[PDB]
C-alpha cells in the first residue's frame, strides 16, 4: 500500500526525439525500454452481492488490475531484428497494428493491484492516490491458471491493453514515464494514444501518516514541473476520471 | 442496552496473552504477573500453594474490579531463586495433589459400588 | 568490549579452555559423535571442569563416554569414564556413573593412536559395565577380572587358558550367594566364587564353579547334563552355552543357575 | 533488454577472472595393490581474500563413494599433524 | 526431490510434545530456531452459488519459509509473497509493482470483505525443530480461540527413497507413548507438477480437516 503522488501530460510524436534529448540533459541518465500487459477484472454480475451495506455504504465494488511483463520477442516483427533493442524502435510504433494479437494473449491466460479515487478537496496540488498491491508468484493444481484463479475469487475478465514506452529515473525516487497504449480485442488492435505519447511523472510514499515526507515529495514534483515550463505543461488530471468503481464507467486513457 | 457478552469471561480476545510478567521495581526478586479471564478460583489456590515454599517470602493476589475477569499475583522469593521456578513448582505440586485425589475418589467410589 | 580486569582474566581463561576443547573435539571428529545438547545440573566430581559426552551410533542406548576436562593455571588433565544418562520431562538425570575405572590422563600424552585404541577397547569395557549394571538390577554382586587381574595369575589357570591376549574374552567373578539370590543351602557344595567367561569371537558363555569338597558323584557320568569338568582341576566344573543376543543373557544365567 | 544494461553487464563480467576468489585443487593418487587405491583431494580457498582454508577429502580404497574422512582446517600445524597421521595410517594399512 | 508428511494428533496432552522430544533424544543430532504457522478459513457470503462450487477458502501462512501465504480452494493452490526481497526484478523494473506489497490476508479482510468473511483462526507459535540423521522434525502446539487443540508434526527429507520407513518409525515412536488416534497425510496436489510449498500446504489442509 502506497500513496502515489502524480502529475500528468501528453506530447505529440513530432517533438518526441527532441524531448528525449532534453531529459537526458537534466537527469544525466539514458532512457530504458520497457513494456507491460494489464488485464482488468470486475466482480461477476451473475452473483448478487447483497453484502454491500446499502443503508451505510461501508464499501463499494471495485476493479482489479493484474499486470505482467512480456518479452520483446513477441513485439518485434520479422522486419526489426536488424535494429538494436533501444528506444529508437518507438519511432516505428505509430501504426494501430502490433505483432501481439488476441490469440497469443488468450494463450498467456503477475502483480495484483487495487486503487481508490484520489483525495477530495481543491487544496491539493498533485494527484494523491492510494494503492493496495500484492504479488502472485506461482500456483499448482488441476486448474492452475490466472483465469481460473480470478473466477475462484469471484471476478471475470473485462478488457486488456498493452503499454510500451521509456523510463527515466531521477533523484529522490522520482520516476518519469513516456507511454503508448494499445487496446486489444478479437476484432483487432487500436492505439488509443494515437499520434502522441502520454507523459506521467510520479513518486511513491510508503506510509501515508508521515507528512514531512509527503511535503518533500510535493516540493520535488512541483520543482520538476516548474523546470519544464514552456516545453510541456504538466497538470493534475480530473478527479472524476481516475475513479475505477464498477457502479460508474469511465477510463482515463 | 449496555450489557457485555458473557463469553468474554472464558474466551481470550485476539492479541491477548494469558500471562503477563512484569518485574517489580520496589523489592528485589519480585514479579507481578497478570492473569486474564480468571477469578479467585485459581488465584487463591496458587497463593495458598506458594505459601508452603520455605524460599518464598511474599505471595499475594487481588481482583481490582468485579466487572472484569482478570487478576494480579505478586511473588517475592529468596536470593538465587527465580519466581517463575517457584510458580512452576507450585503448579506441579497442585497437579500431583489433584491426581492423587482423583485416584482416591475413584477407588472409594468403586468400593462403594461393590458395596452398593 | 570487555569491562573489568576480572572479566578480562575470565575471558582469557575461557579462551584457553575452549581452545583446548575445540582442539580435542576436532581430534575426535576427524576419526566419534559428541553431544551438544546434554546439560547436567551438577558438575561431575573429579580449576575449571568441563564435561563432554561422546558416543557412537552402534553403542548400546543411553551409554556415554564422559570426559571431565580439568584445567588449571599451568596444567590440564582428563578424566575418562563411562556413564548412563537419560532425559525425563525436560531434565537430564545421571542414571549411573562409574568411579572404580576412572582413567586420569595428562593432556600431552593423548594422541591419535591412543584415541583409536580407546575406541576399540571402550566397546568391551561398556559391555562389561552394562553386564555389571544388569546384574545389579538382578542384585548380584560381581567383580571384574581386568588385565592386571589376569596377569597376576590369581585366577584359576584353566579359565586363563584359551585367552591368548584377546579382548573378545571377558571374565567376571560372581558370588555364589548373590548369583543364587540368597540360596544358602548351596554354599556348602559349591565355592562361594564362580567365574563367567564370555567369548565374543566364539560367542560362548561358560560358568565355571569349584566344588568345595570332593564328591564321589563326579566319578559318575554327568555328560547328559551338559556339565564339563576341568581336567586340570577335578573339583572344578563348568557349564557351556551358545548365545546370539546379549540382552537376553540374563535368561542364559538363569538357565545356568537352573542347571 | 535495453542496450546500456547489457553493455554494463558484459563489461563488468569481463573482469570475473580477476575479481573472483582464487581457488586451487590438488588430487593425489597413491599407487596401492589389491585394487584398493585411496584418493587424497585437497582444495585450498581464501574466502575472505586473506585467510587460508584447506579442505581435505581422503577416500580409502573401499568404495567409490565411501569417503573415509572429510575435514576442514585453518591452521597449517593441524594440517601437518593430520597429514602425518594419514601417512602413518596408510603405512599401517600397507603393513597389514 | 524432497518429500514431506504431516501428522496431526487430536487427543494429545499439554506435555505430549515433551514426551515425544525426550523419547527421540537418542537420535537427536541438533536443534534449530523456532517456527510459527497460521491457518485461516474464509467463507463465501454470496447465496446465488452453484451446487458444485465450494464455499470455503483455506489460507495457510508459513513464517519460516520467508513469510509466504498459500490460498487453497477445490484442490487449487495459489502462492503469494509479501516481502520486498522476494519480488522478481522485472516487475520492479517495468513498473508493474510499487515495491512494497501487502499480505493477501489484508486484501481479503479489508477490500473484498463483502465477498469473503473470516470464520476461524488456528495458530501455532514457538515450535521446535530437530535435526536427526537425514531428517528434520518440527513440533508445535495448536491454539484455537477456545484453547489447546492438538499436536502437529511435520517431517521433511531430501532423499525420497526411504521416506515411508521414517514415517513408520515415527508412527511407532508415537505408538509407545500410547497416542493411538493420529491422522497422517503425505499426498501430492498434482502428480505431474511438483511445487514443494503448495504440496506442504495441501498436506496441512488434509491433516487439519475435521
Amino acid at each position: 500500500m502506497v500513496q502515489q503522488l502524480s502529475l500528468f501530460g501528453s506530447i505529440g510524436d513530432d517533438g518526441y526525439d527532441l524531448l528525449i534529448s532534453t531529459l537526458t540533459t537534466i537527469s544525466g541518465n539514458p532512457p530504458l525500454l520497457y513494456n507491460s500487459l494489464c488485464t482488468v477484472w470486475k466482480p461477476n454480475p451473475s452473483y448478487d452481492v447483497e453484502n454491500v451495506n446499502s443503508r451505510n455504504q461501508l464499501v463499494e465494488p471495485n476493479r482489479i488490475k493484474l499486470s505482467k511483463e512480456v518479452p520483446f520477442s513477441y513485439l518485434i516483427d520479422e522486419t526489426m531484428m536488424d535494429k538494436p533493442l533501444n528506444f529508437r524502435i518507438l519511432k516505428s510504433f505509430t501504426n494501430d497494428k502490433i505483432p501481439l494479437n488476441y490469440a497469443m494473449t488468450r494463450n498467456i491466460l503477475w502483480s495484483l493491484q487495487i486503487s481508490d479515487i484520489p483525495a477530495a478537496g481543491n487544496n491539493r496540488s498533485v494527484s494523491m492516490q492510494t494503492i493496495a498491491e500484492t504479488i502472485i508468484l506461482s500456483s499448482a493444481g488441476k486448474n492452475s491458471s490466472v483465469s481460473s484463479l480470478m473466477n475462484g475469487l469471484g471476478y471475470v475478465f473485462e478488457f486488456q491493453y498493452l503499454t510500451i514506452g521509456v523510463k527515466f529515473f531521477m533523484k529522490h525516487g522520482l520516476i518519469l514515464e513516456l507511454q503508448k497504449i494499445w487496446q486489444i480485442e478479437e476484432a483487432g488492435n487500436s492505439q488509443i494514444t494515437s499520434g502522441g505519447f502520454l507523459l506521467k511523472a510520479y513518486i511513491n510514499v510508503s506510509r501515508g501518516t508521515d507528512i514531512d515526507r509527503i511535503n518533500y515529495t510535493e516540493t520535488a514534483l512541483m520543482n520538476l514541473k516548474k523546470e519544464l515550463q514552456g516545453y510541456i505543461e504538466l497538470s493534475v488530471p480530473d478527479r472524476q476520471s481516475m475513479d475505477s468503481r464498477v457502479a460508474h464507467g469511465n477510463i482515463l486513457i | 442496552m449496555n450489557a457485555p457478552d458473557r463469553f468474554e469471561l472464558f474466551l481470550l480476545g485476539e492479541g491477548e496473552s494469558k500471562l503477563k510478567i512484569d518485574p517489580d521495581t520496589k523489592a528485589p526478586n519480585a514479579v507481578v504477573i497478570t492473569f486474564e479471564k480468571e477469578d479467585h478460583t485459581l488465584g487463591n489456590l496458587i497463593r495458598a500453594e506458594l505459601l508452603n515454599d520455605r524460599k518464598v517470602l511474599f505471595a499475594a493476589y487481588k481482583v481490582e474490579h468485579p466487572f472484569f475477569a482478570r487478576f494480579k499475583l505478586r511473588i517475592q522469593t529468596t536470593e538465587g531463586y527465580d519466581p517463575k521456578d517457584a510458580l512452576k513448582n507450585a503448579c506441579n505440586s497442585i497437579i500431583n495433589k489433584l491426581g492423587a485425589l482423583k485416584t482416591n475418589f475413584e477407588t472409594e467410589w468403586n468400593l462403594q459400588t461393590l458395596a452398593a | 568490549r570487555a569491562e573489568g580486569p576480572e572479566e578480562l582474566a575470565r575471558i582469557l581463561q575461557q579462551l584457553k579452555l575452549d581452545k583446548i576443547i575445540h582442539v580435542l573435539t576436532t581430534m575426535f571428529e576427524n576419526t566419534w559423535s559428541c553431544s551438544r545438547i546434554i546439560k547436567i545440573d551438577k558438575p561431575i566430581r573429579t580449576l575449571l571442569q568441563r564435561d563432554l559426552f561422546i558416543r557412537l551410533p552402534h553403542w548400546p542406548l543411553n551409554w556415554y563416554l564422559i570426559l571431565s576436562i580439568i584445567s588449571s593455571k599451568t596444567s590440564c588433565v582428563v578424566e575418562k569414564r563411562i556413564g548412563k544418562i537419560v532425559s525425563q520431562r525436560g531434565k537430564w538425570n545421571l542414571k549411573y556413573l562409574d568411579n572404580s575405572n576412572v582413567m586420569t590422563v595428562k593432556l600431552e600424552s593423548i594422541t591419535y593412536q591412543k584415541i583409536m585404541i580407546l575406541q576399540r577397547t571402550i566397546l568391551n569395557r561398556i559391555i562389561n559395565h552394562m553386564l555389571i549394571d544388569s546384574l545389579n538390577q538382578l542384585e548380584i554382586r560381581n567383580k571384574i577380572c581386568s588385565s592386571e587381574m589376569i596377569n597376576e595369575q590369581k585366577l584359576p589357570q584353566y579359565i586363563i587358558q584359551g585367552s591368548n591376549t584377546n579382548d573378545n574374552i571377558s571374565i567376571i567373578t560372581l558370588e555364589l550367594e548373590s548369583f543364587l539370590e540368597g540360596s544358602k543351602a548351596l554354599n556348602s557344595i559349591l565355592e562361594s566364587s564362580m567365574f563367567l567367561r564370555i567369548d565374543y569371537s566364539n560367542s560362548q558363555i561358560r560358568l565355571y564353579a569349584k566344588f568345595k569338597r570332593n564328591t564321589m558323584m563326579i566319578q559318575c557320568q554327568i555328560d547328559k547334563l551338559y556339565i564339563h569338568f576341568v581336567q586340570e582341576e577335578p573339583l572344578a566344573f563348568y557349564l557351556e552355552e551358545s548365545f546370539t543376543n546379549l540382552g537376553i543373557i540374563v535368561q542364559y544365567l538363569t538357565k545356568f543357575r537352573q542347571k | 533488454d535495453d542496450e546500456n544494461i547489457t553493455k554494463l553487464n558484459k563489461e563488468i563480467r569481463a573482469f570475473d577472472k580477476l575479481l573472483n576468489i582464487p581457488r586451487r585443487e590438488l588430487k593425489i593418487n597413491l599407487p596401492l595393490t589389491e585394487h584398493k587405491s585411496p584418493n587424497l583431494s585437497l582444495m585450498l580457498e581464501s574466502p575472505n581474500y586473506c585467510n587460508a582454508l584447506i579442505h581435505i577429502k581422503f577416500s580409502a580404497g573401499t568404495e567409490a563413494n565411501a569417503v573415509s574422512f572429510d575435514t576442514t582446517f585453518s591452521d597449517f600445524k593441524e594440517v601437518e599433524d593430520f597429514l602425518h597421521f594419514i601417512v602413518a595410517e596408510y603405512i599401517q594399512q600397507k603393513k597389514v | 526431490m524432497g518429500k514431506s508428511a504431516v501428522i496431526f494428533v487430536e487427543r494429545a496432552t499439554p506435555a505430549t510434545l515433551t514426551e515425544l522430544k525426550d523419547a527421540l533424544s537418542n537420535s537427536i543430532l541438533s536443534v534449530r530456531d523456532p517456527w510459527s504457522i497460521d491457518f485461516r478459513t474464509y467463507r463465501c457470503s454470496i447465496k446465488n452459488l452453484p451446487a458444485d462450487v465450494s464455499k470455503l477458502m483455506y489460507s495457510i501462512t508459513f513464517h519460516h519459509h520467508g513469510r509466504q501465504t498459500v490460498l487453497i480452494k477445490d484442490n487449487s493452490a495459489m502462492v503469494t509473497t509479501a516481502a520486498a526481497a522476494d519480488i522478481p526484478p522485472a516487475l520492479v523494473f517495468n513498473g508493474s509493482s510499487t515495491g512494497v506489497p501487502e499480505s493477501i490476508d489484508t486484501i481479503l479482510s479489508s477490500k473484498l470483505s463483502n465477498i469473503w468473511m473470516q470464520r476461524q483462526l488456528i495458530k501455532g507459535d514457538a515450535g521446535e525443530t530437530l535435526i536427526l540423521d537425514g531428517l528434520t522434525v518440527r513440533l508445535v502446539n495448536l491454539f484455537s480461540s477456545t484453547g489447546f487443540k492438538g499436536l502437529l508434526i511435520e517431517l521433511q527429507a531430501d532423499e525420497a527413497g526411504e521416506f515411508e520407513t521414517k514415517i513408520a518409525g515415527i508412527e511407532g515412536h508415537l505408538a509407545e507413548i500410547r497416542a493411538k488416534e493420529y491422522k497422517t497425510s503425505s499426498d501430492s496436489l498434482g502428480p505431474d507438477t511438483s511445487n514443494e510449498i503448495c504440496d506442504l500446504a495441501y498436506q496441512y489442509v488434509r491433516a487439519l480437516e475435521l
